[PDB]
DNA sequence: AAAAGAACGGAACGCCTGCTCTGAACCTGTGCC
């Protein structure tokens, strides 16, 4: 990966010195039948453009490229047969910062090895997607326009359901127009046949909304012209209830209806992605309405998925969450209210946070762009986190663990966002300056007015111990404590620590419980417990007067009077723990 | 035929698999050459399969990745087995296509160093080689790879030359077969690689120059083997002979001299490398610095004799003087030259009489003529605090001279007056006559003293030759010899007394005497006539040589220094003695009158010195003149070498029976390493091996060599001869018998009965004497212990029966030593070092296991636990009192020793329980409980008596 | 149930000391000097 890095500014810097041995590298390449998708997007990207850019004597890399991908594109050799489109990717994405004849024979040559492929278009789409999501920024319209116009072709034609009620056929089960459109008669048509499409390809159909969405971005600033009637589409699919008849499915249409489903959702957060950030027409409010619908429509997947015993979905709980669609967090323009809905938002952004700081999508931007992306819409956030304390300063089971989960997954989010240690490194101590303001002047009044470091280190520290009063569950204390090490200094100061020995001893003293009883010892709990034990006694005065104290009156108070349960003096102390 | 059928199937591996496929055709090519070596076609068939299969790896690098793994996997398992020709001409030939060579070089480098302390291994130990038959020698496969790619292979020579490269830096004991394999492999492919011979030298030459610093012994001798295969590579390679004297005058460590012997055919072949090196003499001879001069005059004394002497002559005419310009050097410097003249000398007439009349006008420059006065040697002229004109080499130097130029047949008037003169005035002077005339006169360190330290180092060394100089001119003559037999009374008078100075050191240096100047002809001549040299034709000059005993001392003194010279170093002073066919002849004579004075029945405690380093060198550097040496000893190399064994045991076993007043240890403990350096080359299956070792085993079991060294030495000795026969732990067990019965128990209420099994040990030799060497034994049975486990790690149940055997008699051994009382020497700690030892090894061979139940090895730990671990835990315990009562000698900071006595106590525990933790794992995993037999590791705590502080 | 995972469990070559064998004229004792 390094020596590649290092070949983009080799031959960014002398494209002709690079070229010289290019013929040699571009041979070894080309022969090297092992290289990491990444790697042949690197290589390709190059690889596939340098006679295009290179116009005097490049033409030999290209047509030995287009040779062995016009033998490959059609060759029997599937796996990496996808790197020939992935450089035809890079090729137009270099002529996207003429050239036009290469691209078309390129997907002339493309269009008729994949004539009957089924992960043809799916992919070739794919690729398109990425190329407009990530570099085809500069890409001319008409070049964007032979590249991918063929939407009105195939959209229509065959994957534009029809609003008529007179769906029939044999399908295994009846066509009911789930989640109906808002504006009844404004727009008939606008629907979409599913079941006619499954019964061309159901797994074409999901990576498509995104390349409308990219195609109207270029062609206009939104999505509203070309998706007017479609944007409140309903769904092609048998009965929301009929899912109850789990048992009476029997494979029968199980399969059949979970392949739908798995359609369903996909194809929900398609169109939450395609027609989310343009203010229209209740385009905002239809947006939160489909919010409802695929939350409420994974609620009920649920069931058959648990019914289902195996599956092998097509990707185009959580353990299907790979086949999911990983939608980024550009929806988020309505940021600023179901509960369960945020849950589910903040659990989609909570394992990109988790692995971006610590799936071409979130990893197409540096932490860098992730702190501008997390620090876009921080007010709404602090809205809803207020908003849950209030609840529980008022504090149905089925909703305070709703709350409880939103709280300790935000609270997780907050610790992995400010634990960075990318805040180490210094390149954008104004940035961190910047993002801790909104929160200082959330404490204060505001203006923080270019706030000194210790001031906006003080003024966080107390904003975020405001939370310390009212905690629902121990794993949202540890997260809290935690968070609460993340804003302040790696070493604490003595106010800093006697304020941690307060606050853990405290918790160490509060009793934990769940809604219904049932004391939340468990096993993430034993790790909790063993950071929060590890950082107070760190962070103690007298540590050896504290782990005297505990030792003397803690454990004996529980070897003496408990029985099965915890100890007086400590309830977090267990005889299990 | 089966070429383009192997590309096939090459092409369809890269379509499929090449793990065994790759393993199968070099198989098939190792079956067709083991059937063709009792196929030239089917060479050249070879050499275009592995053209294709090399280039098709070089198109795809990371295809032979796996080669690697493969060929590591089955080095792993095969022990020196898969390093086939195939297998080596494959890797050097991907090494040529310059992707990861490094890694596969080193491997190589690796298995080669493997290779080669194997073979010493087994070598050196006869043991291993019966249970460990398997001895694979990677030499002989790639020095057969020569012959086997000079056929017109198509990168074979270039791997070749690689391997060869990295190997002679890799060489840099081990390194020497690394090195010379290395020289062997480049002269091989040299002699068959024809097209290959230029770009070799050049490489070659390139690299010579390549070390300044470093030694470059190797590349000297290399390029001469090459030079001398092929006379005419050089001359091929021109424009070099110019070029090859860049910095020749930097670091001269003999590498100058090797470098023009070498070079010297190309020099009398060609006439512009003789005008540049004559060109960079005028250069070389007058730097004023002297830090590399001697290099300059080294390398034109020895082309005096590399160019002919035939007879242009004007070129002799005119280098004659080059070198009397710088004649007025400095003392170290001016040394070379009286060294180095003879041997050109011997070369021409002409020059001969020049080089004459110079040494007279030098020889005049001090003689400082006179008759019946002072001491004609004008010893201040080179007293200054340092000397620029030594002079005994400059007379040494004379009287050879002197005595070529007369046999080869007025300057020789002039040098036989002024020799005879100067002789006739020593004798007719003393030490009054002399600038030192009292005892207290000279001092070290005081400008006065080492004035006349340099001047008594002078005189006595001009008495050496001139000594010399009337031997041969006194022919059977009582004058010269009374002048002779006068002359040496001046010489000792110097010594014994005011020898060099003084010298409070105890030491001897050069044997007793220092540098002696003595030719080794006439050395080798003069005991003759000395010893065994009775015949009425003398005219009782030897009769009245013979009384001065003092003489007879100083005799043979000279030339047990001499030996030594060539016993250290590979050249000697004196003419011819770095000629060694000369030298061989000349030991050949000396050690008959050795060896018979001896037999004649102190003077011949000398001759005993003398032997011993005389078999020594033979053995060490006449490795191919042993026959010669046998024959003029008067192929039964050991039947004459075990009778003059006899003519040995007969002294020893008449000085061993005979009473402690007339012991003589000093002969003694000579009589014994005779007799080990004389046992080195028995016949390794004679008869005369086993005659041997039951009669030492019967005199060391029933005489007692109660002195120190003469008990170690025999004990040395017979442990030599019981390594490649057997193996000694019945001995070992005997001994720790008869020292358990000579001291009591620890248990300090058992009682032993005498058992004197041996009578070499007794009760005063209960100290490490013995104790110590026998866990020297005990440390190197478990040292190639380790190498067969390593090498454990369908003959394998022999293997693990044979350790359990030698492992479980040297249990009982050290169950035996730990119930004694040792000495609270350095043996206590030697034996908790070789007891930590001896439980890892235990581990390994049942860590191997692991990855594998048999009741011998249940037997073993059983035996184990009963005999070893209590009472060694019961030892722990006894140390504690030993040291509590060794530590009141405290002159009545002990921090220091009181952590050094208890220092391998801690770490016995820790390999108890690393052999018990890893036990612990067998019997687990094993199904069998093994922990019944043993017992529950104890502990000990302490306790600070608070009134003993009172 | 006693399976993984990766964070927990663990290994190799390099270093000059504080070491003990070796060293040294001595100075003592006593039959000889």
């Amino acid at each position: 990966d390094i020596s590649l890095d290092v070949l983009t500014d080799l031959v960014i810097l002398h494209p002709s010195l690079l070229l010289r041995y290019a013929t040699f590298v571009k041979t070894i390449l080309d022969s090297m039948q092992k290289l990491n998708p990444c790697q042949i997007r690197k290589l390709f990207y190059i690889l596939s453009t340098l006679a295009f850019s290179q116009r005097q004597e490049g033409s030999y890399i290209q047509d030995d490229m287009h040779m062995v991908i016009r033998k490959w594109l059609s060759s029997s050799v599937p796996n990496h047969k996808q790197m020939g489109i992935i450089g035809a990717v890079t090729m137009m994405g270099s002529v996207a910062l003429e050239c036009d004849g290469q691209l078309s024979t390129l997907l002339d040559l493309v269009g008729f090895c994949c004539e009957q492929t089924p992960e043809v278009l799916a992919l070739y789409y794919d690729e398109l997607a990425n190329l407009i999501e990530k570099q085809k920024g500069n890409l001319d319209l008409q070049l964007l326009d032979k590249f991918g116009k063929s939407l009105v072709e195939d959209f229509p034609n065959d994957f534009v359901v029809d609003l008529s009620p007179t769906v029939d056929g044999s399908f295994l089960f009846p066509v009911k127009s789930l989640y109906n459109l808002d504006e009844d008669e404004t727009q008939g048509a606008i629907a979409i046949n599913l079941l006619p499409l499954v019964s061309v390809s159901p797994i074409c159909l999901s990576p498509c909304f995104r390349l409308l969405r990219l195609y109207t971005g270029e062609q206009n600033n939104g999505s509203l012209e070309e998706i007017d009637a479609l944007l409140g589409c309903p769904l092609y699919l048998t009965d929301l209830e009929v899912e109850g008849k789990l048992d009476s499915l029997s494979k029968q249409e199980r399969e059949f209806l979970c392949s739908l489903l798995f359609y369903a959702l996909n194809w929900f957060r398609e169109v939450v992605n395609a027609f989310c950030q343009q203010q229209d027409a209740e385009m905002k409010g239809k947006v939160l309405t489909r919010l409802q619908n695929i939350t409420e429509l994974q609620n009920v997947l649920g069931k058959c998925l648990a019914a289902t015993p195996g599956y092998v979905p097509p990707p185009a709980l959580q353990s299907y969450r790979p086949y999911f669609r990983e939608l980024d967090l550009e929806v988020f323009s309505v940021l600023h209210l179901g509960p369960a809905e945020l849950c589910f938002l903040l659990d989609d952004m909570c394992w990109k946070l988790e692995h971006v700081l610590t799936f071409s999508h979130l990893c197409q931007r540096s932490p860098k762009e992730v702190a501008v992306c997390v620090v876009k819409l921080l007010k709404p956030l602090c809205n809803h986190m207020e908003n849950m304390h209030n609840y529980f300063q008022t504090v149905n089971i089925q909703e305070y663990q709703l709350m409880s989960s939103c709280y300790h997954q935000l609270l997780l989010a907050f610790r992995l966002l400010f634990a960075w240690s990318g805040f180490s490194q210094h390149e954008n101590s104004n940035l961190l300056r910047s993002a801790l303001q909104v929160l200082a002047d959330r404490l204060k009044p505001g203006e923080t007015e270019f706030l000194p470091l210790e001031e906006l280190i003080s003024e966080s520290f107390q904003y975020l111990l405001n939370f310390q009063a009212s905690i629902p569950s121990f794993q949202c204390a540890f997260i809290l404590t935690q968070v609460l090490m993340a804003i302040s200094e790696k070493p604490m100061t003595g106010w800093k620590r006697e304020k941690m020995a307060s606050l853990a001893k405290q918790f160490l003293c509060q009793s934990w419980m769940k809604p219904g009883g049932d004391r939340e010892k468990g096993s993430h709990f034993n790790s909790a417990l063993h950071t929060l034990l590890c950082v107070y006694l760190e962070h103690t005065d007298n540590i050896l007067k504290a782990i005297e104290e505990i030792s003397s009156v803690g454990v004996p108070e529980l070897i003496n009077s408990a029985k099965d349960g915890c100890s007086s003096t400590y309830p977090t102390l267990s005889r299990q723990t | 035929e089966i070429p383009p059928l192997v590309y096939q199937l090459l092409l369809l591996s890269a379509k499929g698999s090449k793990k065994t496929v790759l393993e199968g055709i070099i198989s098939f090519f190792n079956q067709l050459d083991k059937r063709q070596k009792e196929l030239d076609q089917l060479r050249h068939v070879e050499g275009t399969v592995i053209l294709h299969i090399v280039s098709a790896i070089n198109l795809d690098q990371d295809i032979g990745e796996e080669l690697i793994k493969h060929l590591k996997t089955e080095q792993q398992k095969d022990p020196g087995k898969a390093l086939c020709p195939f297998s080596v001409s494959l890797l050097l030939s991907t090494a040529v296509k310059h992707r990861l060579q490094e890694q596969i070089f080193d491997f190589l480098k690796t298995s080669i160093t493997r290779s080669c302390k194997d073979l010493q291994i087994l070598q050196a130990s006869k043991f291993l080689q019966d249970l460990c038959p398997q001895q694979y020698d990677v030499t002989a496969v790639i020095l057969e790879v020569v012959k086997n790619s000079a056929f017109g292979w198509d990168h074979v020579t270039q791997g070749l030359v690689d391997l060869g490269f990295s190997l002679m830096e890799s060489y840099e004991m081990p390194a020497q077969q690394a090195c010379k394999l290395g020289a062997s492999i480049l002269l091989e492919t040299f002699k068959v690689h024809e097209p290959i011979r230029s770009d070799i030298l050049e490489q070659v030459l390139n690299r010579v120059l390549t070390k300044a610093a470093s030694p470059v012994s190797h590349f000297i001798d290399l390029l001469s083997n090459i030079v001398v295969s092929a006379p005419l590579v050089l001359q091929n390679s021109s424009s070099r002979v110019t070029e090859t004297f860049d910095n020749l005058s930097f670091l001269p460590i003999d590498t100058v001299q090797g470098l023009l012997r070498a070079v010297q055919p190309l020099l009398k072949v060609s006439m512009s490398v003789r005008d540049s090196l004559i060109l960079v003499l005028q250069k070389a001879i007058f730097s004023r610095q002297l830090d590399a001069r001697k290099a300059a005059v080294a390398g034109f004394l020895l082309l005096l004799r590399n160019f002919k002497i035939l007879g242009n002559e004007a070129f002799c005419l005119e280098i004659l003087g080059s070198l009397r310009r710088c004649l007025s050097q400095q003392a170290d410097v001016r040394l070379m030259l009286y060294e180095g003249f003879y041997d050109v000398l011997r070369r021409n007439s002409q020059l001969a009489s020049s080089i004459m009349e110079t040494l007279l006008s030098q020889i005049k420059q001090y003689y400082l003529p006179q008759q019946d006065l002072l001491p004609p040697l004008k010893l201040e002229g080179c007293i200054m605090i340092f000397l620029q004109e030594p002079l005994a080499h400059l007379l040494c130097c004379i009287q050879h001279c002197l005595a070529w130029y007369k046999s080869t047949v007025g300057f020789e008037q002039n040098f036989e007056e002024m020799l005879e003169s100067v002789t006739r005035r020593m004798i007719k002077s003393e030490l009054e006559d002399f600038e030192l005339d009292k005892s207290a006169d000279f001092s070290p360190s005081s400008g006065v003293g080492v004035k006349n330290n340099i001047y008594a180092i002078q005189v006595m060394g001009i008495c050496e030759v001139l000594i010399e100089y009337n031997f041969k001119i006194g022919n059977f003559s009582k004058n010269k010899f009374e002048d002779v037999l006068g002359l040496f009374t001046c010489y000792n008078k110097l010594s014994e007394i005011l020898k060099e100075k003084a010298g409070k050191n105890k030491s001897t240096l050069g044997n007793r005497i220092a540098r002696s100047f003595l030719s080794m002809g006439f050395v080798s001549t003069l005991l003759t006539a000395l010893f065994r040299d009775n015949a009425q034709s003398h005219e009782e000059s030897l009769a009245v040589l013979r009384s001065s005993t003092e003489f007879m001392r100083y005799a043979v003194s000279v030339a047990l220094q001499k030996v030594q010279q060539l016993e250290e170093m590979g050249q000697t002073d004196g003419p011819d003695g770095q000629n060694p066919e000369k030298m061989f002849q000349n030991l050949c004579k000396i050690t008959r009158v050795l060896l018979w004075r001896y037999t004649s029945i102190s003077i011949s405690l000398l001759c005993l010195e003398g032997l011993l380093r005389i078999f020594n060198t033979m053995q060490q550097l006449y490795a191919a003149r042993i026959p010669q040496f046998l024959q003029a000893l008067d192929i039964n190399v050991t039947e004459k070498a075990a009778f003059q064994i006899r003519q040995f045991q007969r002294s020893l076993v008449n000085q061993l029976s005979s009473a402690e007043d007339d012991f003589n240890s000093k002969e003694t403990q000579l009589l014994i390493t005779i007799l080990s350096t004389l046992s080195k080359l028995l016949d390794p299956g004679s008869q005369q091996f086993l005659q041997f070792l039951t009669w030492t085993v019967k005199i060391c079991k029933e005489n007692a060599l109660e002195d120190l060294s003469c008990c170690k030495g025999l004990l040395t000795l017979l442990f030599s001869l019981h390594v490649l026969y057997k193996s000694p732990v019945s001995l070992l067990r005997e001994l720790a018998q008869d020292i358990h019965a000579c001291l009591g128990d620890i248990d300090q209420d058992v009682e032993i009965e005498s058992r004197s099994h041996f009578a070499i040990v007794n009760v005063k030799t209960a100290a490490p004497t013995v104790c110590l060497l026998v866990l020297g034994q005990a440390d190197k049975v478990l040292e190639e212990v380790d190498w067969l486990i390593k090498r454990l790690t369908n003959q394998t149940q022999a293997l693990e029966k044979g350790v359990i055997l030698q492992l479980g008699t040297l249990l009982t051994v050290f169950h035996e030593l730990v119930q004694t009382a040792l000495p609270a020497g350095s043996c206590v700690d030697s034996l908790l070092r070789s007891l930590s030892k001896t439980y890892a090894i235990l581990t390994s061979l049942i860590k191997h296991y692991i990855q594998a139940v048999p009741g011998r090895l249940e037997k073993l730990v059983k035996l184990s636990g009963s005999h070893l671990t209590p009472q060694c835990y019961s030892f722990i315990t006894y140390v504690q009192n030993i040291h509590s009562e060794s530590l009141s000698f405290a002159e009545e900071t002990v921090m220091a020793k009181v952590l050094r006595d208890t220092k391998p106590i801690p770490n016995l525990i820790f390999a108890i329980e690393q052999y018990e933790k890893f036990l612990i794992h067998l019997s687990k995993k094993s199904k069998v409980n093994l922990m019944q037999y043993m017992k529950l590791s104890t502990s000990r705590d302490f306790r600070i008596n608070a009134s003993m502080l009172d």
